[PDB]
């Protein structure tokens, strides 16, 4: 909310260092602090700085100004609409003498009931009064100009990266309930929220949202970030904006820790009720895939098949896109919910359910038992307990159903490895390396032990001969 | 058949069929074609030559109903009759000689969609204005923040550059005040532009230094009738007539005033008092950011010049003229924004500032336009405002000083009225006197 004309910084290399106030602005900072003083209007407050805006930086002198007009209190509005006021009252043209002036200022003050004098320009900013001055030390304004200029560079963010370690749980959710849109990593474990450039038509109230998350931030005993700034119009570059467990920074905006959500917890809730055949989990543990963290919102769980869920805050189609793609490595589908927001027709995608004001357990069950009526492909769970050997004949013997539903939905279980067309328990098999045969031939040996060549194949087996009975030059050997 | 050739409008080109003089084939427009304003010569030689054509050039918008409320003086009916000869051309009058009305008779004979293009806003003002008192008809505005398409339309150099392809073909005839800009390298394709047939150039210094002014018969056609100021000298107002009084501070301003310039008088001169050298006055501004009785010596300097620029003398001698003038509508100016509604609160008359609703605006202008209001404030300071309200008379009270740019402009919008203007200037005989009649500036 300050504005960029009144931003101050510097360049080196790659950095963008900001001119942060020091104590050297102190006697500055003191003889603007002492012009706000109840009974005054602050449009005179004008005209008293302009000596000031010479002796020192003009845009150090506004910003203070602004800051300080901001916290003080002035006499409300007019009970009349101050445009009336004057229609009313400029209908006499020009009255010279004043008795006539008093007259006239009588007349049209019993017509309309209140002073007219007094709230005539009430809606001008110039003709303000300060009723309650400000309370802001000359050391706590210095403080929280550095924030205030602090937040005006990062609202011209490409990213932002917050590198926390301790503080991990908490400045997500909280940036989750901000509605903001982020990727997390772990080789330094660090946050790159993306900055306020991305978005265009909403800025204003994201750039918000992250300067409040910025905030909560800033009251730590230790942290660092590191924001992309992107400047340059005939010739762009992108600048590193550092700053890590900076002291000059006091906030004078009161978030009113709201510390809830209306469409986060309404979805927790309307899916406990509304779709029982899932068991939902409230925080799945942090999958990290390729040295980058993807925290989903909840995991739902019909049966075996688990599927991670996510509700965005902010959207925006180079995001979502971006993210399903690095989620395409998830090995689980997803389904993500958006905001009704600027961003149209976004919900025409495989995850995309794109609520409106609230969670809408109705429209998530239509994809939610999509999925699995797409997965009707016979899989019957089955268990084996080997007497010597399990087959899969067998084992297809044994359900009174045809070999081939068991051979697709072939099952591998912890007691046993499956050499082809068996199964054979790892005791049964760490044996039968003892055993040690080193070469045979004819497959008359093979009788004896009764099972397949499958498991005399896997562990040291050739055969140069396709036929198995009666087949000439079978033979098996170590070399 | 094969005895119809085509002639057409495209994006500010002419299109057709068979060569034409000034026309050139384009393969990749497939055709012969030159630059729109060709039109009429080239529709002429074809008819000459007794050919054919199936001709879609002009679109016209519709001429309004209008009402011809102009009866021009001798040698206006004269300038009319000058420029109906061959309907092209640059009229040449002084300022006040009513180069508007010359022009908007014109607009009522041709009865065709007519642009009107002026180079700044404050002319924007003056010809909408002129429009409806002349001809009863409100036309459409293409700038100053206005975006308007009607049968008569007011636009800038710039907008109609901007917009030259898409308003090339839509209105035959085409004028140019205060034309000798229009030679200008950029605005020369601007001219070209256009196919209109009737273009009209007004100007009161037709002459150009640069020597440019020898694209007239190309772009808008030769002078076709002159006359300098001496050349008539009448019937006109030939100037704006000028009053600078001086109003001595207040008893109780001047013990201040000259308190805290006394007070500078011993500490600037304590170390190093050199004065109206810019460069010492930086030498003070720098000094002053660590001496904190160097700051307040600066301070003191400019509490100084404030007492005497928003001496309530200055309002006291506004209640003298306001009374003693009261024959017609009277505009205060000043730069000031915060002393411009003291103005206000004290005479009980509007107040306009940069910071106040277009809405408010409009009725603050349209009631005084009408005559509602007899006298308004404004303060033209920061977001420049144009004057724009024609009156009889004007006061401005900028006690530093009045940019000579700006005081022309005043002058100017005064000057075109057919009623003799009076221009009132308070300056403050204190400080803002002492420093500022030191230079005379004329
Ligand atoms: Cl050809
Ligand atoms: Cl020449
Ligand atoms: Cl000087």
């Amino acid at each position: 909310m300050l504005p960029w004309e009144l931003a101050r910084f510097s360049i080196v290399k790659d950095e963008v260092l900001p001119h942060f106030a020091t104590n050297e602005d102190l006697d500055l900072a003191n003889e603007i602090i002492s012009l706000f003083k109840a009974g005054k209007k602050l449009g005179e407050i004008d005209e008293e700085i302009e000596y000031l805006e010479k002796i020192y930086d003009h845009k150090l002198v506004r910003a203070f100004v602004k800051l300080l007009t901001r916290l003080c209190e002035f006499e409300l509005d007019s009970p009349i609409p101050p445009i009336q006021i004057r229609r009313e009252l400029f209908k006499y043209g020009p009255v010279l003498d004043e008795k006539e002036r008093e007259d006239i200022i009588q007349k049209v003050s019993k017509k309309l009931g209140a002073d007219i004098m007094r709230f005539v320009f009430s809606d001008l900013d110039e003709e303000k009064k300060i009723i309650k001055a400000p309370t802001i030390s000359a050391e706590d304004l210095i403080r929280w100009y550095n924030l205030s200029l602090l937040q005006t560079l990062l609202f011209k963010a490409y990213k932002l990266t917050v590198y926390v370690s301790s503080n991990w749980k908490e400045i997500i959710r909280r940036a989750k309930w901000l509605g903001l849109m982020y990727f997390a990593y772990d080789k330094p474990l660090r946050f790159e929220f993306l900055g306020p450039a991305t978005l265009v038509k909403l800025t204003e109230k994201y750039g918000r949202n992250l300067a409040v998350l910025l905030q909560f931030i800033i009251s730590s005993q230790n942290w660092k970030i590191e924001a992309e700034l992107v400047l340059g119009k005939k010739f762009k570059r992108v600048y590193k904006l550092k700053l890590a467990n900076f002291k000059e920074l006091k906030e004078l905006v009161i978030d009113e820790k709201r510390f809830d959500s209306s469409v986060e917890e309404k979805f927790y809730k309307d899916f406990t009720n509304v779709i029982k055949g899932w068991k939902i989990i409230r925080e799945p543990e942090p999958l990290v895939v390729d040295n980058r963290v993807f925290i989903p919102d909840f995991l739902v769980e019909k049966g075996n098949l688990k599927v991670y869920v996510e509700i965005v805050g902010f959207w925006t189609k180079e995001y979502i896109k971006e993210k399903l793609d690095k989620l395409k490595k998830v090995k689980y589908p997803i389904l993500i919910l958006l905001n009704e927001e600027l961003g149209k027709e976004k919900f025409n995608g495989m995850n995309v359910i794109t609520y409106k004001r609230k969670i809408d357990i109705s429209l998530v069950y239509k994809w939610l038992r999509e999925l699995e009526n797409k997965y009707l492909n016979e899989v019957k769970v089955d268990y084996t307990i080997s007497g010597d050997i399990i087959s899969l004949n067998e084992i297809a013997s044994k359900l009174s159903l045809p070999v081939e539903v068991i051979r697709k939905n072939i099952k591998i279980f912890p007691g046993y490895i499956f050499l082809k067309n068996y199964y054979v328990s790892e005791k049964f098999l760490e044996k039968l390396r003892n055993e040690n045969f080193d070469n045979k031939s004819l497959k008359e040996l093979v009788s004896a032990y009764g099972d397949y060549i499958v498991e005399v194949l896997e562990f040291l087996g050739y055969k140069l001969k396709w036929q198995g009975i009666s087949d000439a030059i079978v033979i098996k050997d170590k070399k | 058949g094969s005895h119809m050739v085509y002639l057409r409008y495209f994006k500010g080109l002419i299109l057709s069929d068979a060569y034409a003089p000034g026309l050139k084939w384009s393969d990749e427009l497939k055709a012969y074609s030159a630059l729109a304003f060709k039109y009429r010569d080239v529709r002429k030689y074809f008819l000459e030559k007794e050919i054919e054509v199936e001709e879609n050039v002009i679109d016209s918008l519709p001429f309004p109903l209008i009402k011809d409320k102009i009866e021009l003086r001798d040698y206006q009916a004269e300038a009319v009759k000058a420029w109906l000869k061959e309907k092209r051309g640059i009229i040449v009058l002084p300022t006040g000689a009513g180069k508007t009305q010359v022009a908007l008779k014109i607009v009522s004979i041709m009865k065709v969609a007519t642009l009107i293009v002026v180079p700044t806003i404050d002319l924007i003002t003056q010809w909408k204005e002129r429009i409806n008192k002349y001809l009863d008809f409100d036309p459409g505005i293409i700038g100053g923040g206005e975006d308007s398409l009607k049968g008569i339309t007011v636009i800038t150099y710039d907008s109609a550059y901007t917009r030259a392809e898409e308003l090339g073909n839509k209105f035959p005839l085409l004028i140019f005040d205060e034309v000798h800009h229009l030679p200008s390298e950029g605005y020369s394709i601007m001219a070209q532009l256009f196919a209109s047939p009737y273009r009209l150039g007004l100007t009161a210094t037709p002459e150009r230094d640069d020597g440019k002014h020898e694209l007239y018969p190309i772009l808008v056609g030769p002078i076709v009738y002159r006359k300098s100021v001496e050349e008539l000298a009448g019937k006109y107002i030939a100037k704006y007539k000028i009053k600078k009084l001086y109003v001595s501070l207040t008893n109780e301003e001047k013990k201040r005033y000259d308190g805290l310039r006394k007070k500078l008088k011993d500490f600037l001169s304590s170390r190093g008092l050199k004065l109206q050298n810019l460069d010492d006055f930086h030498r003070l501004v720098k000094l002053a950011a660590k001496d904190k009785e160097a700051r307040e010596a600066l301070l003191a300097w400019h509490e100084s010049l404030n007492i005497a620029v928003n001496s309530q003398s200055k309002i006291e001698k506004l209640r003298e003229i306001l009374q003693e003038y009261k024959n017609e509508k009277i505009i205060v100016f000043t730069r000031d924004t915060q002393m411009a509604y003291r103005i206000s609160k004290t005479f009980l008359i509007p107040v306009v500032t940069y910071k106040t609703d277009k809405d408010e605006r409009e009725e603050i202008l349209q009631k005084f336009r009408d005559g509602e209001y007899r006298v308004i404030v404004a303060s033209t300071v920061f977001d420049e405002g144009v004057d724009v309200p024609d009156a009889t008379l004007a006061i401005v009270m900028g006690g530093y000083g009045t940019k000579r740019q700006f005081l022309q402009r005043l002058g100017r919008i005064l000057r075109k009225k057919d009623k003799e203007a009076l221009l009132i200037e308070i300056v403050t005989k204190g400080t803002a006197d002492y420093r500022l009649s030191r230079r005379r500036r004329e």
